[PDB]
C-alpha cells in the first residue's frame, strides 16, 4: 500500500555535507545556511 | 484510607476516597439521562452533554474554559441511557477551583440563547462522529426496537430536532431532573468534608426525586438500516435481568461462557464458544461475541455479529444454535469456573483505572445507594451456578427477541425466521 | 449564457462600483459632492492638457 | 490604553525591545550611509578616506 | 490534606534488578489486585535492514500463535482460562509483550512471557497464514490516512536512514519473508541485555526477581560468530513528500523538525512548547474560547477538522511538529498560523502561556502513568531509553525549572530558521511550496 | 458650525495684511479652530452621551 | 432638574421625530453588532423597520406626524443589557489577556 | 466491549457509553 | 485572525496579482520579458519626468 514506495535517492543533488546518512545534519545545517545567507547577504550589499 | 460513604438529608450522596495521589478526580453523577426524555423533548440530553462550557451563572464560558485550560485541568461530561456523569480531574493543589466550576455547570446554567444556537450544529457534527463506527448506529437501532418507551430514546438527538432544541427544554430537564436526591458526588483524592462543604454550598438546592421516567416496555422489534456497507453488524437480544439481579449475574457469566471479547491479540477466541461455533461454519471474514445490557428497570442479552454480507445468515444462526445448546444443558462447570475468572478479573481490571474505579462507585452509589466491595462483587460472581447460566440462556432463546441489522442485509435473517 | 455587464471582467468591475453598486436611499446632495469632485479633476486634466499643448 | 498597560504587554515589550534596538542601529547606519552624513562618516575609520 | 509534592514524594518507588545474562527485572508495587506484567525489548524497525524489513512485526503476529512448550491454542486457552489480557505493540524503536492479569496469577504470566520470548515456534503454516493476514492488514491500514501520513514523514524526514522504514514493512518483504528470517532476527535482536521485564501493581519484586531467575536466565545475550548489531545515527533530511489524491475527502498534512533524543534535557522545555502550541478537534467544546491561538483560530472560522501538536523521540532523533486535517481551500491558511506560533513562542514566548504550558504537561504526566498497563509500559520504556524510570519528582522539578526564556531558548534552538520535512495525503494542491513553507520558519521583524 | 464660521474668519484674516486689528483676530482664530477641533467637540460629545443617559 | 435639560436634549436631538429611539441611533462598531445579533427575534425585526421607516423619511426630508413622535419616558433601551453583556465580557477577555 | 463512542476532547469531552458490541477481531480478519 | 496579505483590499490584489499568482512551473526566459517591458515604462516614466524638468 502505502509501504512499497521509498524517497528517491536525491545523493547527486545533496550538498557533501549532507552525503552521509549516519551523521547528524544539524551539524552541519548552521554551515550550509550560513553559506546560503552570505550569498545573500553579499546580493544585498551590491545591490 | 477508606471509601467514605454520606447519604445527605437532601439525598445526596457523597463519596470520598483519598488516595494520596498527585491527581484527583471529581465527579457529579446524575440519574439523568435519554431514558428521562419524552418524545417533546427528544435529543435534550445530547445537547446538556454538550453545553459544559456555556456561561452559567457563577462564570462565563471564557472563564471556565480558560480556567480550566490554565490549571491544565479537564472536564468530561459522560452520558449513558439512565445516567449522566461531570467529571473534573486535575493536580490536587487546584481541585477547588474546578470544583467550584464544577458545580456551577451542573447547578446554575444560564443557557443563553445564542449560545445554544451556536451548540447546536455541535449536535450534528457529534452525531455524524459518533456514527462513523457502525457499532453505534446499530446498537441505537436495537435499543430503539427492542423497547417502545424511555430506553429507546437515542443517546444522540435525532435529526429532526438538531437545531429545534430551546433553551427553555434544557432549562426544563435540569430543573426536573438534575437534582439532589437523584445526584452523587465522587471524589478521588479529596477529603470528605471538603466534598461535603461543596455541596452543601451549591447543591442545596433542586432537592427531591424530581420527574419519574416510565417503566421501559419491552417491543420485540427489528430495524433494518441497509446502508450498503460491505459488512453486516447484526444485534439479536431478548430481554434479561435489572441490574443488581442474581440473574443479572448470571447473564453475566453466561456472556463470559459464550464469549464477550478476545484476550489474546490476534487470536482465535478459543474459550469463546460463540466464536469457534460460528468459524466452524464460516470462513469468512468473521465476528460475534455476547451483548449485554443491564439498566435498573429491565435489560437486554444476545448476540452481536459481524460478518460477510452473504453469511451474515449463516453466522447469525450458528451464534444462536450455540445458544440454544448452552440453554439445552451442554454446559462444562469448566466453561462456568472459567467464566467466572474472566468476569471477576474485569472487573478487578475495570476499577484498576481511576477513571474505572470513580465511574464505578458512581454508578453503585446511584443504583444502589451504598457502596459494595470488590470482593463481595466478586463473591456474588462466585455464587452464580450453572444451572442460573443454563436458565439464562434458556430465557434468553423462549424470550421474544428484538433485531437490528445494518448493511448489505441481502441475506441477513428477519426475526420470525431465526 | 450569463449577463455580459456581471461575467466581463471590466464590466464587472465598472457595474460593481457604479452601475449595481448597493447604495444608501437617504443620502443626500451634500454626497454628490463626491462625484462634482471627479468631474472637476477629469475637466482639470482635460483643460491643463490643452493648455499644455500651448505652454 | 489601559489594555496594553499590563504585564504581559510589558514581557512581551521587553522581548521586542532588543530587536528594534537592532532595527533602530540599521535605521541610523542606512540613514548616515545613504545621505553620507559627514558629521557621523568623519569619525568612522577608513571611511573618513573620502570627503 | 497532602499536596502535589507530597504526593510525589509518596508515590510507590521502581526496583531495578539485573538477571547475570543481562535482563533487568524492574517492578513498581501498588495494594492492587490486578498486576500487569510485559517483557520489553529494543527490537524495532530500525534496527532491520532492507531485505528484513517488517521481520519483527511479522515476529509480533505470530508470537501468541504457539510455542514449542504448548501449542497455539494452548497458550490462547491459558491466558483466556486465568482471564489474562495478552497484547503486544510493535515500534520502530521498541517492541513488548505485555500480560494483563491478576496478582495471583502471577507465576504463571511469567512462564507464559517466557515462553513467548525465548521458545516460539515460527511454524511454516502459520507463518503462511501469518503472511496473508498481515497483507490484507497493509491493505487496510493504507485507509488510515493519519498513520500513511505518519509514515510519510518517517519516510521523508529520515530518508536514506533504518528509520524511514515503516514497522510492517513493503508487502514485497512480506510475501518474500521466510521462516530463516524470522529465526534469524529473533536470534540477533532478542537478547537479554537488550530486554526488560517490567511489573506494575500487585507485584512483589523479590518474587519477580525470582521467577525471572526461573524462567528467563537460559536466554543469552552473546551473538552467533559475534555477529553484533551496532546501532546507527540517522540523518534529517528536510524534505516534502506530497501525495496528492484529489478524491479523498480531507487532507492530512504532518510537518516536524528534527528533534531532540530521548535522553537530552531540552525534552521538557519542547513539551511545554508544544502544550502551548495545543491540540484541537472539531468536537472540543472549548472552540473559540481555548487558550491555544491556532486553536482558537481554527475553531472560529473551521479552518481545521482537528489539529494536534506530536513530540516523538527517538534514540539521537526525533520528530517535532503537529499534524492537522483540514479541508481542500484552508491548508494555507492554518500552516501560516501553524508557523506563526511557532515563531511567537520562538520569539516572544510569556510567562502566564509557560505556566498553562507546564500545568499542562504535569497534568498530562500524572494522569497517563495510571494503572498497570500504562505504568508497566512507562518502567519498561524508561528503562529502555532513559536506563532509568525518571520519578515523577523528577520530572515535576524539571518542569518547574522550565522559564518563559528556556521556552524560548528552546524553541530558537528548534524551529527557528531550521528547513521542516513535510508529508500531505489528499487534496493538498493549497499546501504551499517548500520554499513558502520554509520561508515562515523565519520572521523578518526577527 | 463655529468651525465652519472660524474658517471663514481665518480665510478673511489671511486676505487682509498683518496689522492690530488683524493679528488678534487671527490669533484667536487659530487658537479656536485647533480647541474646537481637540477639545471641546470630544468634551461637547460626552457631556451629549451623558445626556441622553448612556 | 437633570431630568429637565435630558427632556431637553432629547428633543432636539431628532430621532423621536423620525420614529426612532435611543438603541437604534447606536454607531454599530463590533460590540454593538454582537449586541443586535443577540437580540430577540421581534427586538430585531422592530427596529429593523423603524430604522428602515426612518431612512424613507429622510429621504423624502420629511418628518412623522407630531402624535406618532416617540416619548422620552416610553423610549425603551432594548439594546442596553445585552450591550453591556457585551462589553463586560470583552473586557473579561482584555483584562486576561493583559496577565 | 461496550465501545464507548468517546470523543476527543480537552475542557469539555463529551462521552457516550454503549453496552458490549463486539468489533473484535475484523481489522484480524 | 486573518493573513493581512489575503484580507486587506490592496493587499488582497496584490498577492492575487504577484504573490500567489498560480504560474506554469515550465516558463522560459522568454515570459520575463513582460516584466522587463513593465520595468523599461516605469525606468521610461522616471527617467521623463526627470528630463522634463529641464526640457
Ligand atoms: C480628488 C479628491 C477626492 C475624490 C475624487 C473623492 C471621491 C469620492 C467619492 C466619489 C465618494 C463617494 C461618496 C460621495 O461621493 O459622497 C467619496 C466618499 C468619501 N470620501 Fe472622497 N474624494 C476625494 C477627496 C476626499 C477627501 C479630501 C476626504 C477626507 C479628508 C475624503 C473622504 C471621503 C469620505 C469620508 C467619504 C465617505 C462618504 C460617505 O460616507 O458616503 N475624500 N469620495
Ligand atoms: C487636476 C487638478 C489640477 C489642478 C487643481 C490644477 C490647477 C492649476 C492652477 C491653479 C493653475 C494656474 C491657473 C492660472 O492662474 O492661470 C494651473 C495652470 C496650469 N495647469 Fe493645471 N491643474 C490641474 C491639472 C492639470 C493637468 C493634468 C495638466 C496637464 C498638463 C495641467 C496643466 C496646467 C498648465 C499647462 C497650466 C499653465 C497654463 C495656465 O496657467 O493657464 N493642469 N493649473
Ligand atoms: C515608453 C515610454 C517612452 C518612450 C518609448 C520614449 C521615447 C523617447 C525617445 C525615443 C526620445 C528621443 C531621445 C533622444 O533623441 O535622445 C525621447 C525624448 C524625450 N522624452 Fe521620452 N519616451 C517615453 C517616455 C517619456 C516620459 C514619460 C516623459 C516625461 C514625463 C518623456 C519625456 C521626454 C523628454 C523630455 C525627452 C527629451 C530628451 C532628449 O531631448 O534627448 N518621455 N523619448
Amino acid at each position: 500500500s502505502h509501504t512499497d514506495i521509498r524517497v528517491p535517492d536525491f545523493s547527486d543533488y545533496r550538498r557533501a555535507e549532507v552525503l552521509d546518512s549516519t551523521k547528524s545534519s544539524k551539524e552541519s545545517s548552521d554551515a550550509r545556511k550560513g553559506f546560503s545567507y552570505l550569498i545573500t547577504a553579499t546580493t544585498t550589499v551590491g545591490v | 484510607q477508606d471509601l467514605e460513604f454520606t447519604r445527605l438529608p437532601n439525598g445526596l450522596v457523597i463519596a470520598s476516597l483519598e488516595n494520596y495521589a498527585p491527581a484527583s478526580r471529581i465527579g457529579l453523577f446524575i440519574k439523568a439521562g435519554s431514558r428521562y426524555e419524552d418524545s417533546n423533548n427528544l435529543g435534550t440530553s445530547h445537547l446538556l452533554r454538550l453545553a459544559s462550557s456555556l456561561t452559567t451563572k457563577g462564570a462565563s464560558s471564557f472563564k471556565i474554559t480558560r480556567g480550566i485550560e490554565a490549571v491544565g485541568g479537564k472536564l468530561s461530561v459522560t452520558s449513558t441511557r439512565e445516567s449522566m456523569a461531570y467529571t473534573v480531574e486535575c493536580l490536587r493543589d487546584d481541585i477547588e477551583i474546578l470544583m467550584e466550576f464544577l458545580l456551577n455547570v451542573t447547578a446554575a446554567p444560564e443557557f443563553r440563547r445564542w449560545e445554544v444556537a451556536a451548540l447546536q450544529s455541535q449536535l450534528r457534527i457529534d452525531k455524524a462522529v459518533a456514527f462513523q463506527n457502525p457499532q453505534a448506529q446499530v446498537l441505537e437501532n436495537l435499543h430503539a426496537a427492542a423497547y417502545r418507551n424511555a430506553l429507546a430514546n437515542s443517546l444522540y438527538c435525532p435529526d429532526y430536532r438538531i437545531g429545534k432544541v430551546t433553551p427553555d427544554q434544557l432549562h426544563y430537564y435540569v430543573q426536573n431532573h438534575f437534582t439532589s436526591a437523584r445526584m452523587a458526588l465522587i471524589g478521588l483524592g479529596v477529603s470528605h468534608p471538603v466534598l461535603k462543604q461543596v455541596a452543601e454550598r451549591f447543591l442545596n438546592m433542586r432537592g427531591g426525586l424530581g420527574l419519574s421516567g416510565a417503566k421501559a416496555k419491552y417491543r420485540g422489534g427489528e430495524i433494518r438500516d441497509q446502508n450498503g456497507d460491505s459488512l453486516v453488524h447484526a444485534a439479536l437480544v431478548a430481554e434479561s435481568a435489572a441490574t443488581g439481579s442474581a440473574e443479572a449475574n448470571a447473564f453475566s457469566v453466561l456472556q463470559h461462557v459464550l464469549g464477550a471479547g478476545p484476550h489474546v491479540k490476534r487470536g482465535s477466541n478459543a474459550t469463546s464458544s460463540l466464536y469457534q461455533a460460528v468459524a466452524k461454519g464460516v470462513h469468512q471474514p468473521f465476528d460475534v461475541s455476547a451483548f449485554n445490557a443491564s439498566y435498573s428497570d429491565s435489560g437486554l442479552f444476545g448476540i452481536y455479529t459481524i460478518s460477510q454480507a452473504a453469511s451474515a445468515g449463516d453466522v447469525i444462526k450458528s451464534a444462536y444454535d450455540q445458544v440454544k445448546t448452552i440453554a439445552q444443558g451442554n454446559l462444562s462447570n469448566t466453561d462456568v469456573q472459567a467464566a467466572k475468572n474472566k468476569l471477576k478479573a474485569g472487573y478487578l481490571m475495570s476499577v484498576e483505572s481511576s477513571e474505572g474505579f470513580l465511574d464505578e462507585v458512581g454508578s453503585q452509589a446511584l443504583v444502589a445507594g451504598s457502596y459494595v466491595q470488590p470482593s463481595t462483587v466478586l463473591q456474588q460472581i462466585d455464587s452464580v451456578a450453572d444451572a442460573d447460566v443454563i436458565n439464562a440462556a434458556k430465557k434468553f432463546v423462549s424470550g421474544r427477541k428484538s433485531m437490528a441489522a445494518s448493511g448489505n442485509l441481502g441475506h441477513t435473517p428477519f426475526v420470525d425466521e431465526l | 449564457m450569463t449577463n455580459i455587464r456581471k461575467s466581463h471582467p471590466l464590466m464587472k468591475i465598472i457595474n460593481n462600483a457604479f452601475i449595481d453598486l448597493p447604495a444608501p436611499s437617504n443620502i443626500s446632495s451634500w454626497w454628490n459632492f463626491g462625484s462634482l469632485l471627479g468631474i472637476c479633476l477629469i475637466l482639470q486634466i482635460l483643460t491643463g492638457l490643452f493648455l499644455a499643448m500651448h505652454y | 490604553l489601559s489594555r496594553f498597560l499590563g504585564p504581559r504587554y510589558r514581557e512581551l515589550a521587553r522581548n521586542w525591545i532588543p530587536t528594534a534596538s537592532m532595527w533602530g542601529a540599521v535605521g541610523a547606519v542606512g540613514l548616515v550611509w545613504a545621505t553620507d552624513w559627514r558629521l557621523i562618516l568623519d569619525w568612522v575609520p577608513y571611511i573618513n578616506g573620502k570627503f | 490534606t497532602a499536596t502535589y509534592a507530597q504526593a510525589l514524594q509518596s508515590v510507590p518507588e521502581t526496583q531495578v534488578s539485573q538477571l547475570d545474562n543481562g535482563l533487568r527485572v524492574a517492578s513498581e508495587q501498588s495494594s492492587q489486585p490486578t498486576c500487569t506484567v510485559g517483557v520489553w525489548i529494543d527490537a524495532g524497525s530500525r534496527y532491520e535492514n532492507e531485505k528484513n524489513n517488517g521481520a519483527g512485526y511479522f515476529v509480533e503476529h505470530l508470537a501468541f500463535k504457539g510455542t514449542k512448550n504448548r501449542p497455539g491454542s494452548a497458550l490462547e486457552k491459558e491466558v483466556e482460562s486465568m482471564g489474562a489480557h495478552l497484547n503486544a505493540y510493535s515500534t520502530r524503536e521498541h517492541t513488548a509483550y505485555y500480560i494483563k492479569a491478576l496478582s495471583k496469577d502471577l507465576p504463571k504470566a511469567v512462564e507464559l512471557l517466557a515462553d513467548i520470548v525465548q521458545n516460539c515456534s515460527l511454524e511454516d503454516s502459520q507463518i503462511e497464514k501469518e503472511r496473508d493476514v498481515i497483507l490484507q492488514e497493509l491493505q487496510e491500514n493504507d485507509s488510515s490516512m493519519r498513520d500513511v501520513v505518519f509514515d510519510y514523514l518517517h519516510a521523508t524526514a529520515f530518508q536514506g536512514t533504518p528509520l524511514a522504514q515503516s514497522v510492517e514493512g513493503p508487502s514485497e518483504n512480506v510475501r518474500k519473508l521466510s521462516r530463516a528470517d524470522l529465526t534469524e532476527y529473533v536470534s540477533q535482536h532478542y537478547k537479554a541485555p537488550r530486554m526488560v521485564l517490567a511489573a506494575a501493581g500487585g507485584v512483589e519484586h523479590r518474587q519477580l526477581l525470582d521467577l525471572a531467575q526461573k524462567h528467563f536466565s537460559s536466554l543469552s545475550g552473546t551473538y552467533v560468530e559475534d555477529a553484533v548489531p551496532a546501532f546507527t545515527p540517522c540523518r534529517f533530511t528536510g524534505s516534502e513528500i506530497r501525495h496528492r489524491d484529489d478524491a479523498l475527502p480531507l487532507a492530512h498534512v504532518a510537518i516536524a523538525v528534527e528533534g531532540p533524543g530521548w535522553a537530552n534535557p531540552d525534552n521538557v522545555p519542547l513539551q511545554v512548547a508544544n502544550a502551548i502550541i495545543g491540540h484541537y478537534d472539531s468536537t472540543y467544546g472549548g472552540g473559540t474560547h481555548m487558550s491555544s491561538t491556532l486553536a482558537s483560530v481554527a475553531a472560529t472560522r473551521k479552518l481545521c477538522q482537528s489539529f494536534q501538536t506530536f513530540n516523538i523521540c527517538y534514540a539521537e532523533t526525533g520528530l517535532l511538529g503537529a499534524h492537522f486535517v483540514c479541508d481542500n481551500m484552508s491548508i494555507d491558511d492554518m500552516m501560516f498560523f501553524l508557523q506563526g506560533q511557532w515563531m511567537r513562542l520562538c520569539t516572544s514566548a510569556t510567562e502566564s502561556e509557560v505556566v498553562r504550558g507546564k500545568n499542562i504537561l504535569r497534568n498530562a504526566l500524572v494522569s497517563h502513568l495510571d494503572g498497570t498497563t500504562p505504568v508497566c509500559e512507562d518502567i519498561g520504556r524508561s528503562l529502555l531509553t532513559y536506563g532509568r524510570r525518571i520519578p515523577l519528582a523528577e520530572w515535576e522539578s524539571r518542569i518547574a525549572e522550565v522559564d518563559a526564556s528556556v521556552v524560548r531558548e528552546v524553541c530558537s534552538k528548534y524551529f527557528y530558521d531550521q528547513c521542516p520535512a513535510v508529508a500531505g495525503l489528499g487534496p493538498i494542491e493549497q499546501l504551499p511550496d517548500y520554499n513558502r513553507i520554509r520561508s515562515g520558519m523565519f520572521w523578518l521583524r526577527f | 458650525w463655529m468651525l465652519v464660521a472660524d474658517l471663514i474668519t481665518l480665510t478673511w484674516i489671511g486676505g487682509q495684511p498683518v496689522e492690530h486689528p488683524f493679528i488678534i483676530i487671527g490669533q484667536l482664530a487659530s487658537i479656536l479652530y485647533f480647541l474646537i477641533i481637540l477639545v471641546l467637540m470630544p468634551i461637547t460629545s460626552i457631556i451629549e452621551n451623558n445626556l441622553l443617559k448612556w | 432638574w437633570l431630568e429637565g435639560i435630558r427632556k431637553w436634549y432629547y428633543n432636539a436631538a431628532g430621532f423621536n421625530k423620525l420614529g426612532l429611539m435611543r438603541d437604534d441611533t447606536i454607531y454599530e462598531d463590533d460590540d454593538v453588532k454582537e449586541a443586535i445579533r443577540r437580540l430577540p427575534e421581534n427586538l430585531y425585526n422592530d427596529r429593523v423597520f423603524r430604522i428602515k421607516r426612518a431612512l424613507d423619511l429622510t429621504m423624502r426630508q420629511q418628518i412623522l406626524p407630531k402624535e406618532q413622535w416617540t416619548k422620552y419616558e416610553e423610549d425603551k433601551f432594548y439594546l442596553e443589557p445585552y450591550l453591556k453583556e457585551v462589553i463586560r465580557e470583552r473586557k473579561e477577555r482584555e483584562e486576561w489577556a493583559k496577565k | 466491549g461496550p465501545f464507548c463512542a468517546g470523543v476527543v476532547g480537552h475542557a469539555a469531552l463529551p462521552a457516550t457509553s454503549e453496552s458490549p458490541v463486539l468489533d473484535a477481531k475484523r481489522s484480524f480478519l
